[PDB]
C-alpha cells in the first residue's frame, strides 16, 4: 500500500496534472515474489518443452533444477 | 544548516531552510543585531519589496539585542517599504529586538504563548577627557530620548511611563506585553 | 558528515545525512540548544508543516540542554503546528532536552532502552547592584515556575512533586521516565 | 546570507549580487583596503555595464582608512555615472565623507539615521624627526579632508575645522541643515 | 580527503571516500565518540536500514573511546535496526569503542590480527557540594553497573569477573579478546 | 566578494569581480606584497601575456608595501613580458608598491588625484653573532643600492637625490609624484 | 592543491591531483599518522580493493611517524586486502612510517635514491599511581615486542639485532636500508 | 583568482606544464610538487616541465624528495628562479636540467649549511650531530656534482650565509644563463 502510494506520488512530480488526468487508469506493477518466479520458470520450461517436442525430443526438468 | 529539495513543474531546486522561508516572504532575525545582520535584513526586505509590493512580509524575531544604529536602520527600512511587515516574536525579543517587534504594522504584531520580551535603556561607554565623556553621554541620552519617543508613539503609552519602565530590565510575558501595547495579540495554538 | 546522492529523471539530489533524514520528516536535536539551533529547528518544523500538514513529524533528541528561551521557542513551534510531533530520545535528554522530550504528542513520546533523562532546575546568573540581582532572581524564579507548570500539565504530576524532584540533578532511566510520565513507552527492538 | 531565486530569469543570486544587479553597492563594514578594492571593482564594473544609469551607494559604516576612502572618492568622481548616496544607519568618520561625496541633489538619508564628522585618527612612534613627519602627514590629510568637505558642503573651512575638532553627532535633519545630505527620504 | 568520481551507469557524480564507502554499507568510526559522531553514526544506520532492511552493515571501529551516552545511543540504534551489523576492530577499540565492538551481531564480531582492545571503568568528575558529589557518584556507579551488565550479557561471562577486570586498564590482544568473548574470530589474512 | 552577471547578449556567464576585471586585462595589487600575492600576480601576468601578447596590461596598486624579493619578482615579470603594463595608483603606493608603480611603461603611469605615494629605504633586521650581523647589513645595503639604481633609471633623477630623499619617510601627492618623476600624469576626472 | 583536467572519451573531466593519482591506484601518505589519516588510508584501501581485487596498490610514504595504533591499523588493512600493496619511500619514512615501509609485498618495497629511513623504539608516557605506571610500562614493552617481532619477520633479521639497532635512533640511507632488509631495491633513475 | 576560458590560475598554468614552487618547502608542498611532476610525466612524457622557484627554503627531506622526483622522471625539468631561492630552494634550483636553469635579472639566491637542533642526553646529541653532518656532506656532494665545483670550496662558502645575485649565480654554476628581457 505505501509503496504504491509513494510511487504514484513520485509519478505526479514527473508528468503534468492534465496529462495524468486524461489517463483511464494508472497501474503499479508489484515486484515479483518467490512463487511467481517459480511459476515463470515453469511456464518458460513448458514452452521450451513444447518447442522441442515438436522436434520429437522429450525433456523433463526437475523441481530442484527449476528452483536453481 | 539543513538543505531542502523542492520539486516543482519548472524543475527541482536545492534550498537551505532560511532561503526556503525567504521564498515565502519570511525573514529570520535570530542573532545579535550587528552591522552585518542588519545589512542582510535590509537587503532581504528590499528584495521582497522589489518582487512585489502588496503581499505581507513576515519578520520572525529571536534576538538578545544588539547595536542601536543597526536596529534603527532595520526599523527605518521597515517603515519605508510599501508592503506591510508582520513581526512575530519567537522565544526572546530583548533590547532593540523588542524595539523592532513594536515596529511592525498595527494589528499585525504577534508573539508566541510562552515568549518573553525585555525592555531597558540602551547601554554604552565613554573613555578619555571630560569633554569626550560629555559628548558620549549627550549622544547616549539623545538616543534614549529617540527610542522612548518611538516606543511611546508605537505602543500608545506615555513617554514618562516608558521612561520609568525602561530604567531597569523589564521582563514581560506575552500577556503583559499585549497589555503594555508592545504586541497586538498572542498567537493562539491551532 | 557523509553525502547521499539520489538519482531521478529530472536530476541529481545531493543530500547530507541530516537533510536526507529531514526528507523523511526527521528533525535532529543533537547539540546544545542555543539561538541558532532553535532557529534552525523552528524553520525545519515550519517547512515540514508547509510540505504536508497532516503527517507526523519526528524529533530525535540527544542534547545536554541549553538556553531556556530557545527551548521555549521550540516548544511553542511544536504546540502551534497542526501536525503531530513524535519525540524519540536517543542517548541523552537533559534540562531543556527533557522538557522538549515531554513536549511531544501524547502516546507518541519514546525513548531508547538504555537512554538517560535528567531533570533539574534551570541555571542562571546575577551580577551588579542589589536591585539588578533582585530583578534577575525574580526572572529566574518566574521561569522555573513556568517550567514547573508546563511539566505538571504535560506529565500529570503535581507541581510540588516536580519542584521537589527538580531541586537537584535527577537522573531517570527509560523505565523511571515512563513511570514519571516524561515519556510514553520504551521502544522494544 | 540567504540565496535568492529570480522567477523571471529562473536564475539564482545571493542577496548582495541581486542588489548589485540593480546597481546597488553596499558599504556596510569598516573601510579597509580589501573593502575599498571590492567597492572600486564594483564601481568600475557598473560603469562598464551602462554609460548612463545611476549607481547607488548604501553606506552603513563606522569609518576606517583615510586612504581607502580617498580611493573610493576618486573612483566615484572619475566615473561618469551619477552615484547616489543613501545613509542607512550610521555614516561616521570616512563614511560621512563618502556620504557627502555623492552627486549633488542625490544624497539621501533615512529618517532615524545619524552621521559623525571628526578629525582623522592616527599615531606616531619613534625619534623626534619621524614623529614630526607623521604629524605633518596627518595634519596635511586633515587639511585635504577639510578642503574637500568645505567644497562639497558649501560651508567655510573654518567652521568645518571647528566642528570636526571633536566628535560631532548629527541627526538627519541636522545633517540636512549642515549640507552633508540633500533631503530625508519620507516613507510612503 | 580525496574524492572519487567512480559511479555506475552515468558515472557523473563524485563522492568522497567515506560517502562512497557508505554506498557499500561501510561505516567508519575512526575518532572519539562524541555527540556529533554518534548522531552521524545513528543517521547512517537508519539510512542503511531504509536502503535495505536485510543486507548486513559493516562497521569498522578505531576509537580511543568517548562519551558513554553517545556509545549507548549507537548501541541502541544497532540493536534496534533489523539489518545485522558487523563490527571489525581496526587498530584499537578502547573504552566505549570496545563496548560498541561487542555490540555487533552474534557471530559477526571480528578483529584484525595485530589489533588491540582495552576495557576499563568509566571516567568522570564530581565538583560542588557533598550532596552534588553524592549524586554524581551514584550516577557514575549506576552507569558502570549498566555497562558491566550489558557486557556480561553480550560476552557470557560473570559480572563479578568483569567488575574485577575493569578495575584497572586491561589491555587485550585479538586472541585474548577472542578468548574473553568480546569478539568472535580473528580475521586471518588472505 | 560579489559575483556579477555579464554578457547582456549572452547573459549566461557569471564571474567573480576580479575574474571579470582580469577578463579586461586588469590586475589588482591591493594587499601587502608577500610570496603568495607575488606568485598570483606573476601567474596572472603570464596568463595575460599568453592570451594576447599585443594588448596592454593594466595594474592597479593599493598597498602599504611588502617584501623586497616578491616585489622584485613582480618587477622582473613585468619587464620580461612583451605587452606593455600600465600602472595606476589607487589610494596609496608605499614602500615597494611605489617601486612597482614606477615600474610601468614609459608614459603610461597614472595616479588618482587624491592618491599618496610614499618612498623610503627598505626595512630589515639582524640578530646574532657579529659576522652574521655584518652579512645581513651588507645584504640590506646591497638591496637598497639596487633599489636606488632602478628608481634612478625609471625616474631620471640623480641617485644622490634619491638617497637623500629616501633617508626618511617621504610622503608625496600626485602632483609631487609627477614633479618627482614617479608617475607620468595625474588622471584628471572627467 | 591544483585542479587537474583531462579529456576522456566520455568527455572532459576534472580532478584534484590526489584524486587523479587515486584514479591510478596511488595512495599518498605524506603526513603524521594519526587516527584521521589512518582512517582515510584504510578507507582508500577498502575502496581500491572493492574497485578491483587483482591489480596492485601503491603507497607513497613521506611521513615522520605517528601513533602505533594507527600504523598497526594500516598494516593490518594492507595485509588483509587481497590486492598487493607496493610501497615506495619518498623523502622520509621515520618511526611508524618505516614500519609501514616494510609492510609492502616482498619484491615491491622501493625507495628513492637519496632518501632516508629511521627506526625508533615506540614513544609513550605514563602517569598516576605506581600500579598505573606498571600497567602502562607493560603495555609499552609488549607493543615494542610486537613491533620487533613483525620487523624481524618482514626484514628477515634477528630480534636481538633489531633490539640493538632500535634502542637508539638509527638513521639509514637507501642503500643501508636495502642491505638491512627494510626495502628490496633502490629505484635507480631511468 | 579564477581564469575563464573555467580553471583556477595554478590549474591553468599546470595545463601549460608550469609548476609553481612559491612557498616554504614542507611536507605538504613537497607532496603536491611530486604529485604534479608525476601527473605531468604521465600526461605527455616527451615535452619539458617548467618549475618556478620562489621560496626561503624548508625541510631537507622534502627538498631531497623533490630532487629525487626531478631526477627520476624521464621528461626534463627547467628551473626558473623567480625572486629568491634559499637553502633547499637553491638546491632545487641547481637540480634543473643542464642548459635550462634560469634566473631573472635582479633575482637573488642563498646558499648555507642546513639548520637543525638537538636536545637530550650526550648520546642523543651525538646521534643528531652525526646525522646533521652526514646530511650536510650529502648536500655538499650533490652541489659539487651538479655545479662542477670542488667540495672544499663549497664547504667554505656554505659555512656562513652567502647571498649570490644572478651574476654570482652564473659564475658559481648554480644557474645556466640569466633571462634577458624581450
Amino acid at each position: 500500500e505505501t509503496i504504491r502510494k509513494t510511487m504514484l506520488k513520485e509519478l505526479k512530480n514527473s508528468f503534468r496534472p492534465e496529462f495524468l488526468n486524461r489517463v483511464d487508469d494508472i497501474i503499479v506493477f508489484h515486484k515479483l515474489t518467490k512463487e511467481e518466479l517459480k511459476e515463470i520458470v515453469t511456464m518458460m520450461v513448458n514452452k521450451l518443452t513444447n518447442r522441442l517436442s515438436e522436434q520429437n525430443i522429450n525433456i523433463i526438468v526437475t523441481d530442484k533444477a527449476k528452483d536453481k | 544548516i539543513p538543505t531542502v529539495i523542492e520539486t516543482t513543474n519548472r524543475g527541482e531546486r536545492a534550498y537551505d531552510i532560511y532561503s526556503r522561508l525567504l521564498k515565502d516572504r519570511i525573514i529570520m532575525l535570530g542573532s545579535q543585531i550587528d552591522d552585518n545582520v542588519a545589512n542582510s535584513i535590509v537587503s532581504q526586505l528590499l528584495f521582497l519589496q522589489a518582487q512585489d509590493s502588496e503581499k505581507d512580509i513576515y519578520l520572525y524575531i529571536n534576538s538578545p539585542g544588539g547595536s542601536v544604529t543597526a536596529g534603527f536602520a532595520i526599523y527605518d527600512t521597515i517603515q519605508h517599504i510599501k508592503p506591510d511587515v508582520q513581526t512575530i516574536c519567537i522565544g526572546m525579543a530583548a533590547s532593540m529586538g523588542s524595539f523592532l517587534l513594536a515596529a511592525g504594522a498595527k494589528g499585525k504584531r504577534f508573539a508566541l504563548p510562552n515568549a518573553e520580551v525585555m525592555i531597558h535603556q540602551p547601554l554604552g561607554g565613554a573613555q578619555g577627557q571630560a569633554t569626550e565623556i560629555e559628548i558620549a553621554a549627550n549622544h547616549i541620552l539623545k538616543t534614549r530620548e529617540k527610542l522612548n519617543r518611538i516606543l511611546s508613539e508605537r505602543t500608545g503609552q506615555s513617554i514618562e511611563k516608558i521612561q520609568k519602565d525602561t530604567d531597569r530590565d523589564n521582563f514581560l510575558t506575552a500577556e503583559e506585553a499585549k497589555e503594555y501595547g508592545l504586541i497586538d495579540e498572542v498567537m493562539v495554538p491551532e
